[PDB]
């Protein structure tokens, strides 16, 4: 499965990732590009593109326009900024059809790091409330917290 | 570089493999070369031919030629070693000889060119060792096991989390056998600028916290005719100023003679370039040294302080022009009222200052005073700043005459002397 971590990565969106991968943290320059890992479960080995949603990189991902299989949205839960705007973008994913081949997870990260919204509050706000032709249970992490994640995921590959 | 390409050759009119260090053109350089090589130019034997300043360097090794090319001079042997050396290397590199083997180990072979030779430099020895450097390494592994493992642990753990949640010489000998006067028009071929700057801080009490005097004589000669000259320095100064001569200048000559000349009299001073032939410094606490003392006495009449300030010229020698004593004033209070004054004043509302100017301060007229009133405190009045320019130097040092080294004839010269204030303040 191709699992997607998008948003601008360098924020620790990438931290979020590095934490998974080695246990470590962003010891890279804030990272625009594909970051790749394979994580093996159900031995679907999830190939993670942790990709900055920075300008080009957001702009240009067409070769990566193919067909999805897993969704992480790694979240600045202090961002409560680009999300409406995001919602406005997000529609075009919705308007993609490759994009409807994943039972997913939005991950609320960066909770400790300032705060976060109602699990619901966000849910409408990115436009998330509105799906169903993909599952849509919700899971919070932080980026110095997160557990039960895997419940979210559990259902998800086993969709 | 010392080779833009190495191409390994087989008899075929064609060079079996090649690499292009630098691309730009097309093969036609290389292509043309290939053609020529194939043709051989019918030429009989000889393992070298250079023509038209291009070395075509080759070695038949069998039906094979290994080829290098160059155009400008080289040291031969080294070269040879290489051709030969190639002829040592290949059965190792790409396996024996027949194009194919090489065809499979192309990558290996090209890699060998680079590896072997970094731009016409004979990099090493030891083929196996040569393998070693890359695609054969060590470090990476060391790192990997530990690291991979570490991560792995985190992962494993994660799995659970997830899960649940003399000689020289011989030769050598044989062989050997305010504006200042700006244009050059208004200056003599020998010109000196003597400039001094004074930095002085004084307490309102009148004590001298610090006085520093720096001065220098800058010499400028417009005509080589004047190049070898000596300056006659007159020194009246009692102060104990320390003088230092330029490193080029004869120190002893100056000390005994008080003349400034080069250590080598044969040498000439530079032309059209400033040279600081002499410099002097004075640093002292002694109040006696203060050129112009300032006494400011604020006193507060009831409602409405009255300020009385006076100056006195200590050194009779000086003649001070455009003396300005700047006194700060309290703000919001309105303009100061001026009582008896010597000289004139300028009041600046924005700056909140009272500038007291002049009178000319000569030996004849040593002192003067100013009295004014404004509502304020004594502190409002400080620090007082003093500014002035003097045509005469503070230190009694002057260049009386200039003479030619040869013949000691007098020479016309002009001087610009200025004494300026870096900082003169009364706390």
């Amino acid at each position: 499965m191709r699992i997607l971590m998008v948003g601008l990565d360098g924020a620790g969106k990438t931290t979020v990732l590095y934490k998974l991968k080695l246990g470590e943290v962003i010891t890279t320059i804030p990272t625009i590009g594909f970051n790749v890992e394979t994580v093996q479960y159900k031995n679907i080995s999830f190939t993670v593109w942790d990709v900055g949603g920075q300008d080009r990189i957001r702009s240009l991902w067409r070769h990566y326009y193919r067909n999805t299989e897993g969704v992480i949205f790694v979240v600045d839960s202090n961002d409560r900024s680009r999300i409406g705007e995001a919602r406005e973008v997000m529609q075009r994913m919705l308007n993609e059809d490759e994009l409807r081949n994943a039972a997913w997870l939005v991950f609320a990260n960066k909770q400790d790091l300032p705060e976060a919204m109602s699990a619901a509050e966000i849910t409408e706000k990115l436009g998330l409330h509105s799906i169903r032709n993909r599952p849509w249970f919700i899971q919070a992490t932080c980026a110095t917290s997160g557990e039960g994640l895997y419940e979210g995921l559990e259902w998800l590959s086993n969709s | 570089m010392v080779l833009l390409a190495a191409a390994v050759c087989t008899k075929a009119g064609k060079a079996i493999v090649s690499r292009q260090f630098v691309e730009m053109t097309r093969t036609r350089i290389e292509g043309l070369l290939a053609a020529f090589p194939k043709l051989m130019n019918t030429g009989k034997q000889h393992t070298f031919v250079e023509t038209e300043s291009v070395r075509y360097v080759y070695q038949p090794m069998e039906k094979l030629y290994m080829v290098l090319i160059t155009t400008k001079n080289s040291n031969i042997l080294e070269d040879l070693e290489t051709l030969r050396l190639f002829s040592r290397v290949i059965p190792e590199y790409c396996r024996a000889l027949e194009e194919n083997e090489i065809s499979e180990h192309c990558f290996d072979l090209i890699f060998a060119f680079d590896e072997i030779v970094a731009l016409g430099y004979r990099e090493n020895v030891n083929l196996a060792q040569i393998r070693t450097f890359t695609e054969m390494d060590s470090h990476e592994e060391k790192v990997f096991r530990a690291v991979r493992e570490t991560q792995e642990r985190e992962a494993k753990a994660e799995m659970r989390r997830k899960a649940k949640e003399k000689e020289v010489d011989n030769f050598v000998d044989k062989l050997k056998s305010t504006k200042v006067h700006a244009p050059p028009i208004n200056m003599e071929s020998v010109h000196m600028k003597i400039e001094e700057k004074i930095t002085l801080t004084c307490g309102r009490d009148g004590g001298l916290q610090n006085m520093e005097l720096h001065g220098m004589i800058m010499l400028r000669i417009s005509d080589d005719k004047f190049g070898r000259i000596r300056l006659h320095v007159e020194n009246e100064d009692k102060k104990g100023v320390q003088l230092q001569t330029h490193p080029n200048v004869d120190k002893k000559l100056f000390t005994a003679e008080s003349l400034i000349g080069l250590k080598n009299p044969e040498k000439s001073f530079p032309v059209n370039s400033d040279v600081g032939v002499l410099k002097w410094r004075l640093q002292t606490t002694e109040e006696s040294f203060i050129p112009l003392t300032i006494n400011c006495w604020p006193s507060e009449s009831g409602n409405g302080c009255d300020v009385n300030i006076e100056y006195e010229l200590q050194e009779d020698n000086l003649e001070l022009n455009d003396v300005v004593i700047t006194i700060p004033l309290p703000s919001g209070v309105g303009a100061p009222v001026i009582g008896e004054i010597d000289g004139e004043y300028r009041h600046d509302s924005r700056r909140n200052t009272l500038e007291w100017c002049l009178p000319v301060i000569d030996a004849k007229n040593k002192s003067g005073s100013l009295e004014f009133s404004i509502p304020g405190q004594p502190n409002d009045f400080f620090p007082v700043q003093v500014s002035f320019i003097s045509k005469k130097n503070y230190c009694n040092i002057q260049v009386t005459k200039v003479t030619q080294v040869d013949g000691n004839s007098p020479v016309r010269f002009s001087t610009e002397t200025t004494f300026l204030v870096d900082k003169y303040e009364i706390l």
